[PDB]
């Protein structure tokens, strides 16, 4: 469910932790622009009790940093891929989250997308 | 580093991006140092649900529970709480009132007229113009020839004043490896030397590899010599169809016997007997007396190596002498009344080129006012007077009432013309960020510059916020 | 791109001199020699004239040695024959060509021939 | 002076057949010294081959050069009937000379 | 090595410039010209190292 809404005022982070108090310091840094476009992405692979391939998860250029926001149920989104050609021809980055862990690593993965999608992937039943 | 900021915010009721402010805290980072050009996300694909179907795009909405943004470098003002947290913040690339808040360090701005920055318009492209350019060098006269000499007697071709055209060297007919001693195969035409010494001859293909610094053999001891720090290249190609008789060409000789070594670039071409052993031949030419030169004995039917392979050398040198052989890049076209980065034979400036009425004398190539500034330049290959006009720089003011009484402002572009460039304010051309004003509505002209965001009124009121040349802006009730 | 042009047909009588013009454009007039040949019905072509461009060195043929003179103009890139010793039936076409057999700077034997020709003149 | 002996008196054959042009040397010609000149009726002459058979102006499949050393010749395959041009051969070892001449007729 | 110590290599060709602190190990085809080689590694298509 691709879409584009307004960014409003979110994404304000401390530039440097060094303490300041009752001052008006300004900085030149990477920020989320105010009142900008924010895109809604939704991979859509679930239907009845059959496969119905989605062809979702379009690849996005990785530049100028990326800001990701979500309200997951429990652990819907876990991993991220950064690199080029995503195979055993250019160096690849694998970043996966766990219960209490992380699978940050750099390797030459020829392929790592093996969905093994549940035939009862509808979470209503199981 | 790959620092990852974090702040769990469950205060939200579920609304997409509720209006407010908060602070983010980082946790960890590590170095990789890898070029990246693809961003993707990974799901728990074994369990998928709550995915609706739609076709939303181009500023629309569709249920995803996901949000993606791309950050940019901005200057940005913060307000620190007495506790230390962040309570308010503004950015200095959104609205004129924001830039006013940034030019003076406060969250409130009072009535008056301020100053923020300039809006100098950037150039559009670059153009290079050179002499008519020509009298090039006849380098084709070397490769294209039927009188290729021998290894023990080569020709010395010194190149005089001309234009070094290497386009037919590497791009056209690159039969073998360039074998550059010290030169860029791509930047051949870029850097030039004083003179080139060219020698053409034939040797064995197995002996072709002997032509390199520090390499000796049958041909690098008495026949031909090279400096260790030689610069240039050598070009080799097959010549079986060039010199191959029924019996083979025997006129080509190579030196094999000599009393001592060879000086760099020395020809010891001579016909005399060799004093071998204790037989000082005085015309005997009998026992222990042989001619140092031995017939090459070309064979048309033989394979590689002995086949005719011609190598032409190019002896470059960088000596403190005037440039003699140089090939410049072809001069581009010309533009008028367009802000470009003009270059005219070493005159790299920015501005607008227009026709001039001046009457340069036959020995005039520059032009100046009394400022030590370049004014008029003659085209190297058009022979006319091209006037120079600078860019359209200027300052930017901002006219506002009290920030706690109103929020709308009017911007004055002083010393320019709305008929001129700023009306077409566009991205990637004008430094100010807000290219959002229509520049066609509420547009007025004044001697000091054209004003955006106010309507001329033919009433007469006392001056509240002076502008200049008698015009005085003010807030009013309609 | 090469543009070689010549003058039109002319009628001349014995005892005078005939002037022939060949203008060249589109190629650098510094590195290619200028050749001049004579063609007539019943026979082939000749080697009446050969001039370089860098220098005034000549390569006139032995058949007409010392009887042919032509000037070369680098500004207009024009070959001007001012042929003298006119004879009653010298009526034949003359062709100017950009030689690729001997260079205009050194002049060794090249690999090629008359790749580019003019439009011809009639006398 | 050295001239070239040519005996293609008339190639009285229909277009589309193999044709032979003779440029037999007088005493000796170098391997890398040959030029071929084309002359269509009422047109300016033009070079055809600057060597044995290396193309200069197009030469799709008709004009070919063969031979080696002293002897050389020209081969034509699948002639296109419009040309019917005159072919001359030139040597470069001794000054500049032309061939005897060649005539090709309609062959109705 | 008196014959040759070819245990080491160095790159000679690359399309773009260099960034700070990255590694570019790659056996690619330097297309020296305009011929679109697909592994020929011959004329107008050479080795980067
Ligand atoms: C030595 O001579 C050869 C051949 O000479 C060529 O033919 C003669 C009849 C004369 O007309 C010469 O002036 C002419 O150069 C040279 O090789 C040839 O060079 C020409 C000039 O660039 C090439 O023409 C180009 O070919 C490319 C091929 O992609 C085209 O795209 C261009 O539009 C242009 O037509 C030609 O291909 C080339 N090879 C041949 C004819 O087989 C050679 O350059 C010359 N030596 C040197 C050092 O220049
Ligand atoms: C001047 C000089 O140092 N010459 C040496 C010589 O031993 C060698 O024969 C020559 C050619 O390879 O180049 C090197
Ligand atoms: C789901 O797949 C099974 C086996 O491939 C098939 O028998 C069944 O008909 C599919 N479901 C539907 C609704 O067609
Ligand atoms: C990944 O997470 C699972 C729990 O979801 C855990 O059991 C496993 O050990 C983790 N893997 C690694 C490599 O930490
Ligand atoms: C739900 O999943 C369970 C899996 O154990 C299955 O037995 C059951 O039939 C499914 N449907 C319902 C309505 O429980
Ligand atoms: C990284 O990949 C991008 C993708 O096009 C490429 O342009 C860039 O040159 C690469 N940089 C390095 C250092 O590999
Ligand atoms: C988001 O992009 C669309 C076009 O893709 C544009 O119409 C819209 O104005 C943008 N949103 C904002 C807040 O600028
Ligand atoms: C700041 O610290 C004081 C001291 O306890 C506390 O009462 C207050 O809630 C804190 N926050 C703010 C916004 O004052
Ligand atoms: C330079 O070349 C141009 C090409 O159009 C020509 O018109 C001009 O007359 C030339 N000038 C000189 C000085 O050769
Ligand atoms: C600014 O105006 C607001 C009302 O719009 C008022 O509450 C505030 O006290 C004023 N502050 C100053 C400094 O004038
Ligand atoms: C400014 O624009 C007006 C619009 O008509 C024009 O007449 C005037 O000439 C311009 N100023 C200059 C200095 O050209
Ligand atoms: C205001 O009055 C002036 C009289 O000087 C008149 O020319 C103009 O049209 C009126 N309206 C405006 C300036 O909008």
């Amino acid at each position: 469910t691709q879409s584009y809404t307004n960014s409003f005022t979110r994404g304000v982070y401390y530039p440097d932790k060094v303490f300041r108090s009752s001052v008006l310091h300004s900085t030149q840094d990477l920020f989320l622009p105010f009142f900008s476009n924010v895109t809604w992405f939704h991979a859509i692979h679930v239907s009845g009790t059959n496969g119905t391939k989605r062809f979702d998860n379009p690849v996005l250029p990785f530049n100028d940093g990326v800001y990701f926001a979500s309200t997951e149920k429990s652990n819907i989104i876990r991993g991220w891929i950064f690199g080029t050609t995503l195979d055993s021809k250019t160096q690849s980055l694998l970043i996966v989250n766990n219960a209490t862990n992380v699978v940050i690593k750099v390797c030459e993965f020829q392929f790592c997308n093996d969905p093994f999608l549940d035939v009862y992937y509808h979470e209503n039943n199981k | 580093y790959f620092k990852i900021y974090s702040k769990h915010t469950p205060v939200n009721l579920g609304r997409d991006l509720p209006q407010g402010f908060s602070a983010l805290e980082p946790l960890v980072d590590l170095p990789i140092g890898i070029n990246i050009t693809r961003f993707q996300t990974l799901l728990a694909l074994h369990r998928s649900y709550l995915t609706p179907g739609d076709s939303s795009s181009s500023w629309t909405a569709g249920a995803a529970a996901y949000y993606v943004g791309y950050l940019q470098p901005r200057t940005f003002l913060l307000k620190y709480n007495e506790n230390g947290t962040i309570t308010d913040a503004v950015d200095c690339a959104l609205d004129p009132l924001s830039e006013t808040k940034c030019t003076l360090k406060s969250f409130t701005v009072e009535k008056g007229i301020y100053q923020t920055s300039n809006f100098r318009v950037q150039p559009t492209e670059s153009i290079v113009r050179f002499p008519n350019i020509t009298n090039l060098c006849p380098f084709h006269e070397v490769f294209n020839a039927t009188r290729f000499a021998s290894v023990y007697a080569w020709n010395r071709k010194r190149i005089s004043n001309c234009v070094a055209d290497y386009s037919v060297l590497y791009n056209f007919a690159p039969f073998f490896a360039f074998k550059c001693y010290g030169v860029s195969p791509t930047k051949l035409n870029d850097l030039c030397f004083t003179n080139v010494y060219a020698d053409s001859f034939v040797i064995r293909g197995n002996e072709v590899s002997q032509i390199a610094p520090g390499q000796t053999g049958n041909i690098a001891d008495y026949n031909y010599k090279l400096p260790d720090d030689f610069t240039g290249c050598v070009i080799a190609w097959n010549s079986n169809k060039l010199d191959s008789k029924v019996s083979g060409n025997y006129n080509y000789l190579y030196r094999l016997f000599r009393k001592s070594k060879l000086k760099p670039f020395e020809r010891d071409i001579s016909t005399e007997i060799y004093q071998a052993g204790n037989k000082p031949c005085n015309g005997v030419a009998g026992f222990n007396c042989y001619f140092p030169l031995q017939s090459y004995g070309f064979r048309p039917t033989y394979g590689v190596g002995h086949q005719p392979y011609r190598v032409v050398v190019l002896s470059f040198e960088l000596l403190h002498a005037p440039a003699t052989v140089c090939g410049p890049k072809k001069s581009t076209n010309l533009v008028k009344n367009k802000c470009v980065n003009f270059n005219f034979n070493g005159l790299t400036g920015t501005g607008v080129l227009t026709e001039s009425n001046k009457k340069f004398l036959p020995f005039q190539q520059f032009g100046r006012d009394i400022a030590d500034t370049t004014d008029a330049v003659r085209d190297p290959q058009t022979l006319e007077i091209l006037d120079i006009t600078p860019c359209s720089f200027g300052g930017v003011s901002v006219i506002t009432p009290g920030t706690n009484t109103s929020n709308q402002v009017a911007v004055l572009y002083q010393g320019v013309n709305c008929t001129e460039v700023p009306v077409a304010i566009h991205a990637d051309q004008l430094t100010p960020t807000w290219r959002v004003y229509s520049t066609g509505s509420n547009v007025f002209q004044t001697r000091a510059g054209c004003l955006i965001g106010a309507e001329y009124v033919n009433n007469s009121y006392e001056c509240d916020i002076p502008i200049g040349a008698g015009i005085c802006a003010s807030y009013q009730t309609q | 791109q090469v543009q070689l042009v010549q003058s039109g047909a002319e009628v001349k009588k014995p005892g005078a001199s005939v002037k022939v013009s060949c203008k060249a454009s589109g190629y650098p007039f510094t590195s290619y020699g200028i050749s001049w040949v004579r063609q007539a019905p019943g026979q082939g072509l000749e080697w009446m004239g050969w001039i370089s461009t860098y220098n005034g060195n000549t390569n006139y043929a032995q058949k007409f040695q010392g009887r042919v003179t032509m000037t070369t103009d680098t500004s207009t890139t024009t070959g001007y024959m001012e042929l003298r010793r006119l004879r009653s039936d010298d009526t034949a076409v003359y062709y100017c060509a950009r030689d690729y057999t001997r260079g205009a700077w050194f002049g060794e034997s090249l690999i090629g021939g008359f790749d580019n020709w003019g439009q011809g003149t009639l006398v | 002076e050295i001239v070239l002996t040519q005996s293609p008196g008339t190639l009285s054959l229909s277009p589309g057949e193999r044709a032979t042009l003779s440029c037999r040397a007088s005493q000796t010609v170098s391997s890398t010294s040959l030029a071929w000149y084309q002359q269509k009726p009422g047109q300016a002459p033009r070079l055809l081959i600057y060597g044995a058979s290396s193309r200069a102006t197009g030469i799709p499949d008709r004009f070919s050069g063969s031979g080696s050393g002293t002897d050389f010749t020209l081969t034509i395959s699948r002639l296109e009937p419009e040309d019917f041009a005159v072919y001359y051969c030139q040597q470069h070892d001794t000054s500049l000379t032309f061939g005897g001449g060649t005539k090709v007729e309609i062959k109705r």
